[PDB]
């Protein structure tokens, strides 16, 4: 029957091995080998120019970890016990033994400049400073998983009874603020599949029953994260009381079967890191074993893409074949237009809440309208030249520009529409009137 | 290690009918048995 | 008291 | 072992047969016929004057329907083929193929004059305009029914291990806004009745494991629904969301109880199709087919009425047996001012957010707060016959008429009750200050 | 597996025996004896110059009961029986049948002083006035459990495919308010123990299958409950649903464990009754059987502790026989810190809201901020004595008055630590500023 397990972000199992990493991310990753009846951890850098890799022996066998930018973060889900290293020599390293109760295990472990924070299988949430001074005790479900961004903490719990949950709050410096509170999560569940007993796969739903791979905050603060169906979800509106929905943002899988050629290799997994703007940062790894192996492979990177594609369209539109499958304008313009108004939106919410975060986005803003509208132009296009003004009216109302409306005039005259000339030429003039109020 | 029992206490500090029956019962527990 | 009902449908 | 299913409201299964309903209501009935490995579907209309009946062969296996005053709408779970017929001629027959991943299904699909909806096995909602252009795409819980009104649309979710539940939302111009959001539902599932598995019955839960015959919004765009509770449920405060509430406001096996003259008769059963104030439309089925069969009967009309009665006790005041009891004054004045109080309740939050949709309802309110307070009277009444004091003056605090307070002190003079004569012209002299207020 | 079943707040089985208690509370306790074919009830009270004790014979087999200061109900849960009792004599008591649908039972009842409320297994509410006049019938979640104090009423629901859940709402004779609906509630289960020990306790699980020990609204009107295992559980801040917490206030197993000198005497048990302020009330039981008997043993007091030990480091500390263990000073004064911060955060928010009662509780505020300086300052203390001084410097700015401070620089100087009475100063002198402003 069931049983609660603990969880690093984006670490691996051990496989037929002595060694394993422990979690991965934008900052470093952190393996551990075993040497007799102790391990050697080492915390490496994707920037050892900033950062300096260093290494130690676990004689505690620390089975959690937490990467940050100031230090690093150990737990042991048995003992209890709990070590923070930062990467300075300003402040000391220190540990600290959590009260756990009989039969329970620390599940998860996060760490942020302003806070340290620890969760248990019997649902218990502690809360410490950098430097170990306790703050206070709660209770919720049984929580499986942990993540945080300056003040903002991402918490996902399952029940037997409840079900899947997920707590989304802020530790403000005033008080701390629930957005959402175990509200149900809509991820995929593997295990019921018979399939899944395959070798690689059942290591890992030993070595991770969820199914989850990594969960991060976006580079604009917003939680995202990989689960068991290789699928970047994102939820979006967080910001929105009547309106927080979670976005599919990516299929990773239908990415590696147009870009075998079609094809389905199912000897390629994604390994996720962070997401920057509309790509995800991500190990491509190679073989049986799911997870990424020793030594670690190089960083590559993937765009999020919308989920129009139908795979014998594009088979058939596109009848060497590996070559990634071609995309009719239709599709390309269809998809554009669509990431282009979330990508919109999403930055959007980030300017009106979080300011320019980088110092250029209003670039980057004026860049996504423009490819909108041409998007959008290139669909209305192809209704007229399909005779349908009334597809064709409904699109030039989604234009914004005046601009793009007199390109829609011009196509619409060479479409031989007239009538759809004089009803644009109705809603440019009422837009210009509109304009003049 | 620094003790600071005396400045929490310097810090924290910051007849009646009662009595009387017990120095009654005092001096007449005293009276009954004395030479 | 039904007449007092009757009065109240009135 | 469980397994979900596509479902349309208030259609039928073949039983043996070669023919079957794909979906019925107030507006009309789908029907078809096998013709070998081809169907004929007829489109048919208790308005067949307004609207062509009208049919086609359909040579692509169309499991889902959908029928509203434009048009009907058509779709293939397993190839993800769907096609929109209008009525009329104006606007042409479609036809468009959603993508689907390996063993998805489409389980449902909707459409209003404004937008287009359709939901799958693994919980993606997908919108689209009246001509198949898309506006978004969502990921939520597995979605196993749908229904809409103008904006306004509802939407019921099931999942092992996220339990059952519902959402309500309106997918409005300025944006989608949700009232409710897969929120636990308090209806009783067929499966419950474990022991019921008769071969007839089997094949009809086969058909529609959730036993629900149909889900709609009143006259009144109210949500409603009916179960296997064989009762009809309308959720109230919807319009509140903070308050939200359902209300059983008929049992059908009850009614049927007492319209055979309070006798366990096994063989009538009722098929809902749309409630239209006071009234649900309905068809009246009979055997051991618990569904509605061919040629379709005649539609009927039966009245709600609130379950606040106790059989034996109802058998033994009424003690020609097959004549419907003979209910007591106290009954039929208690259940009465409920149903009084439960309509007026509803119709007022019905105009004072969307006012009048037929242009008389003031009239409507009217007479049911005459008929509430002369409901209260005969309590009052019964009251003052037991010479309850406390319980007298309770009730009068209830009318809401001066009239009525004035037949109170008549009925309290000859009922002898000085000080409730005094105490109810106390109560009158402040309803009149409130008045002169 | 599990089964639906009534409950009453503290009740007993009848054992082996022809007797049991129904109920208890701070107000009393009801019992009741079985001869022959009819029954005999006692009530009794703990303020015996307020009330009198008084018995009366039922021949209707009552096994649901609820008590407050104006009254006792009782119910039926077969046959749908109810009677209320006042406690005065000049309103004459009066009785009810209730419907029933086929195998439904009432699982709980309680009143307000103007409301009646009823809940069954098949998830029906039903209410009525203090004379039994019907209010309004709604369909939820099946109940469970049910409390109230004055105009406050406090719920709890559970269903195999909804969860556990709670409900808090305000029936003002004003108006009705709701709180919190049905929402997740974090328990802890004992099912698991159930199925697995084979303890012979397994009568009391077939008395009480959802091992809800006890419910009960505090001495200040807080939501209260005690865990199946042993625990004390509080909601704290209801009154805005972004920042209301459940909070584990004391462990009873844990008491008796230092208690016993470390030792695991599982012969005794506690039964609680109320909480006053920061003590609760409850027996000690000891023997087979968990759940005191008669005649009624005296009753103790019992202080709420935070969960912050651990018995092996405890055990360690300490290294006749049965001397209770000592305990490090740093837990002691982190216990106090964090007990004496959540004692006065209850408080305020109970004046700040609902004022004071007697007049005077705001000096047991102004202690409980004395407390939480005073072991500020010993952790403080220990701090600098370990030289730490960004730890000491972090715990300065926890402490309120410039007494306090002071202190802390004395301390700073008997540390000899130059730079930490330095930075003490600027922040008092900044604080002195603020206070000047």
């Amino acid at each position: 029957k069931f049983r609660y397990m603990p969880f690093s972000p984006a670490g691996t199992p051990f496989g037929f091995t002595d060694r394993r990493y422990l979690t991965m991310n934008e900052v470093g990753y952190v393996s551990t080998v075993k040497n007799s009846e102790q391990y050697s951890i080492t915390v490496s850098f994707f920037d050892v120019g900033r950062f300096r890799e260093y290494h130690f022996e676990d004689l505690f066998g620390y089975d959690l970890c937490f990467l940050n930018e100031k230090g690093t973060l150990f737990g042991q889900s048995k003992t209890g016990q709990i070590q923070y290293r930062p990467h300075d020599s300003i402040h000391s390293n220190w540990t600290k033994i959590i009260p756990l109760q009989a039969g329970e295990r620390i599940t998860s472990v996060a760490a942020t400049p302003v806070r340290v924070i620890v969760g248990t299988s019997l649902g218990y949430f502690r809360s410490f400073n950098q430097f170990g001074v306790p703050f206070a005790v709660e209770k919720t479900s049984p929580i499986v998983a942990l993540t945080a961004q300056n003040y903002r903490v991402f918490s996902v719990h399952y029940s037997q009874f409840h079900g899947l949950s997920y707590s989304l709050s802020e530790l403000g410096t005033s008080s701390k603020r629930y957005y959402k509170r175990e509200c149900p999560l809509p991820m995929s569940l593997p295990n019921i599949n018979s399939d899944m007993k395959k070798d690689a796969n059942l290591d890992y739903y030993n070595f991770n029953p969820m199914g989850i791979k990594s969960l991060f905050f976006s580079s604009y603060g917003d939680p995202c994260i990989f689960g068991s169906d290789n699928t970047l979800l994102l939820l979006s509106k967080w910001r929105s009381p009547e309106e927080s929905k979670w976005l599919p943002i990516l299929d990773s899988n239908m990415e590696i079967w147009k870009m075998s050629g079609g094809k389905e290799t199912t000897d390629i997994h994604v390994w996720p890191l962070a997401l920057a703007y509309d790509t995800l940062n991500c190990i491509l790894v190679k073989g049986k074993h799911i997870w990424p192996e020793f030594p670690l492979p190089l960083p590559s990177e993937m765009e999020i893409r919308m989920p129009v594609f139908v795979k014998s369209k594009l088979l058939e539109e596109n009848k060497e074949e590996d070559k990634e499958i071609q995309i009719p304008v239709s599709m390309a313009a269809e998809e554009e237009y669509l990431r282009s108004k979330v990508l919109s939106e999403l930055l959007t919410d980030t300017l009106e809440n979080d300011g320019e975060m980088y110092g250029n986005e209003n670039e980057v803003l004026a860049a996504l309208n423009g490819a909108y509208d041409k998007a959008l132009l290139r669909l209305f296009a192809s209704a007229c030249s399909d005779q349908n003004v009334e597809k064709a009216l409904s699109l030039a109302h989604e234009l914004k520009q005046d601009r793009a409306l007199t390109a829609a005039v011009k196509i619409s005259e060479r479409a031989e529409l007239p009538s759809l000339v004089k009803k644009i030429n109705n809603i440019r003039e009422a837009r210009y009137e509109q304009q003049l109020k | 290690d620094i003790n600071i029992d005396d400045i929490l206490a310097e810090l924290d500090k910051e007849v009646s009918p009662q009595q009387d029956f017990s120095d009654l019962m005092k001096s007449w527990k005293n009276e009954r048995c004395s030479p | 008291f039904d007449d007092i009902l009757g009065e109240f449908e009135s």
